[PDB]
């Protein structure tokens, strides 16, 4: 990222709010699964058992 | 029925593969999963990787990330556990238990129904060494003892008078020091009324060496 | 990955008492659990699976309980084979971590330890080593701290211990506290007295040997 | 059951008309299944092949 970031308000930084999660979805063909990554805000994901999942 | 008995090599040199083999008798692991459990002295039990019967697939404890390797063959009564770069902290009683194939509450549930017999394995260099016997005696209720040092391997029987295995025979567990050669103490509790008169012959014997040594307690002043 | 902690790590009760254990998890393992009665020197024997289903053939007094995270076991009557190490095991997700291992023993015949002392014999001097041991006998319970005031300074580390199991006659133990030294250091200091700590006795009894022939 | 069951009609009992049916559900450990139970009337289940299924 850029460093100075125009720190006029200087409120904070979006780290520790988003998570870079990878998961297996299905492509246009049912018999083919692909692993894809996505950035999700921490308010959209809940933590089930096995805390690293 | 299902019976699991394992012999394997036994004691092996440090940094050498421990290729333990478990024998399945009566039944077969055509669909069940076989598991390895080792039990450290005291402490608890640590699960070792798993193997299937219909397919060749190996699980592994993440602590043993790459040290483990398993094998299965055509007949389903032979199985081998292979460990690489085996360190000096791998003394345990490697058990052999099979996962439950079916149950009221599920299928292939990995809770160990029937265990094996196992074996108490130890690893150490400078292994071969003959026992050395020392006597024990006070200077003036008291007791005596027959210490055995730098012996190998376990165990060493401690015959108190060859017939005095009745009272006060507190045969302590064997101990291992930093030198790698074991020390084993012994004692028989006797009051202060039969000292200096009756001989307390102590015929401590090691099975592979037969260290037949006779000694008695003496009071020196 | 999942750490099971079972309590109490040490408990003692007499015949026919009411004993309870707990095996708390750090993550929810549902109802998946198994209990074992692992006597030392032999393989463990399964008692409970799915945390409440009694195994077949085993005595039906192992009224297990618990669900979710707090799992507990209860025993109504105590057999002579009851007194052994217990382990709680989960099978929710890999790895299959076991428990620490609680202990159950008979709690009777409280008494005070008997302290002994044995200065090394002359033939132990023929070899370049010194074998002096302070023996502990007839004490309850297991835990005890042996002190060695070597001229008032404790050169700790050389005090080895070896405790026999629970007795079948008067329910005691036996620790072998020894400090194996050499001839170049054993003769340097003056006093080698062993002092222990206990509750059933009155004062910690000091045992030593005279400097010289004893 | 209780014994009397208010035996005024004396017709029969619901056994031999209901069944346990149980089915697999997948779990965390690979090749491990959990049985889910239910009681189904005999009029709602049919035996296709491989009896007891
Ligand atoms: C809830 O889930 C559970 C579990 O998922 C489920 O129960 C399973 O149901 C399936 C399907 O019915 C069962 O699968 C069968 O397994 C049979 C056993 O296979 C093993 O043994 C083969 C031969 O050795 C034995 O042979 C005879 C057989 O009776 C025996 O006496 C001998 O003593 C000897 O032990 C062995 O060849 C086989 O290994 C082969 O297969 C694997 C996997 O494909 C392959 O990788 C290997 O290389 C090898 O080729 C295995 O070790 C088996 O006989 C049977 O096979 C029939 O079905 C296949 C496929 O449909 C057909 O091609 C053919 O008709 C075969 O005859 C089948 O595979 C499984 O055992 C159950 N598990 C249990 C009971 O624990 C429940 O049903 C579910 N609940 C529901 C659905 O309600
Ligand atoms: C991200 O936010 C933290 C929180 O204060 C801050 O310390 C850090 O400088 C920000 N930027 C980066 C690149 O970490
Ligand atoms: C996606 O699937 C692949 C192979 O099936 C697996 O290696 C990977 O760990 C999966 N990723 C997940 C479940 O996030
Ligand atoms: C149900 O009815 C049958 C009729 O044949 C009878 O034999 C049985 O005892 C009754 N009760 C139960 C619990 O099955």
């Amino acid at each position: 990222n850029v460093n100075y970031t125009n720190n006029f308000p200087n409120i904070g930084n979006i780290t520790d709010e988003v998570r870079n999660c990878s998961f297996n979805v299905t492509t246009e063909i049912r018999d083919k699964k692909q692993k894809v990554y996505a950035l999700f805000y921490k308010l959209d994901i809940v933590q089930m058992e096995n805390k690293n999942s | 029925q299902l019976h699991l008995q394992e012999s394997g090599p036994g004691l092996v040199r440090p940094s050498e593969t421990l290729s333990l083999t478990c024998d399945v008798s009566g039944g077969a692991f055509n669909d069940a999963y076989c598991s390895w459990i080792r039990r450290f002295p005291g402490g608890g039990l640590e699960w070792i990787g798993r193997i299937s019967g219909r397919d060749g697939y190996v699980e592994s404890n993440p602590a043993l990330t790459g040290r483990v390797t398993m094998s299965i063959d055509a007949t389903w009564k032979k199985i081998v556990l292979r460990l690489t770069s085996m360190t000096a902290s791998d003394t345990a009683t490697y058990f052999c238990a099979g996962e439950t194939p079916e149950d009221d509450f599920g299928y292939y549930q990995p809770y160990f129904k029937t265990w094996g017999q196992g074996l108490g394995v130890t690893v150490s260099s400078a292994s071969t060494k003959g026992p050395s016997v020392f006597p024990l005696a006070p200077c003036s209720t008291a007791a005596l003892g027959c210490l055995v040092k730098d012996y190998f391997p376990e165990p060493v029987t401690v015959s108190w008078n060859s017939g005095s295995l009745t009272s006060g025979v507190h045969t302590f567990p064997a101990v291992l020091q930093s030198s790698g050669l074991y020390s084993l103490s012994s004692v028989v509790t006797v009051p202060s009324s039969s000292l200096g008169t009756q001989t307390y012959v102590c015929n401590v014997n090691h099975k592979p060496s037969n260290t037949k040594v006779d000694k008695r307690v003496e009071i020196k002043t | 990955d999942i750490q099971l902690i079972q309590s109490p790590s040490s408990v003692s009760a007499s015949l026919g008492d009411r004993v309870t254990i707990t095996c708390r998890s750090t993550q929810g393992i549902g109802s998946d659990l198994a209990w074992y009665q692992a006597t030392p020197g032999t393989a463990p024997k399964l008692l409970i699976y799915n945390s409440f289903a009694l195994h077949k053939g085993v005595p039906s007094r192992f009224s297990g309980s618990g669900s979710g995270t707090e799992f507990s076991l209860t025993i109504t009557g105590l057999q002579p084979e009851d007194f052994a190490t217990y382990y709680c095991q989960h099978y929710r997700r890999l790895p299959l971590t076991f428990g620490g291992g609680t202990n159950i023993e008979v709690k009777r015949a409280v008494a005070a330890p008997s302290v002994f002392i044995f200065p090394p014999s002359e033939d132990q001097v023929k070899s370049g080593t010194v074998s002096v041991v302070c023996l502990l006998n007839n004490f309850y319970p297991r835990e005890a701290s042996v002190k060695w005031k070597v001229d008032g300074v404790l050169k700790t580390g050389n005090s080895q211990e070896s405790v026999t199991e629970q007795d079948s006659k008067d329910n005691t133990y036996s620790l072998s506290s020894t400090l194996t030294l050499s001839n170049t250091d054993y003769q340097s200091h003056n006093v080698y007295a062993c002092e222990v700590t206990h509750q059933g006795l009155s004062s910690p009894v000091t045992k030593s040997f005279n400097r010289g022939e004893c």
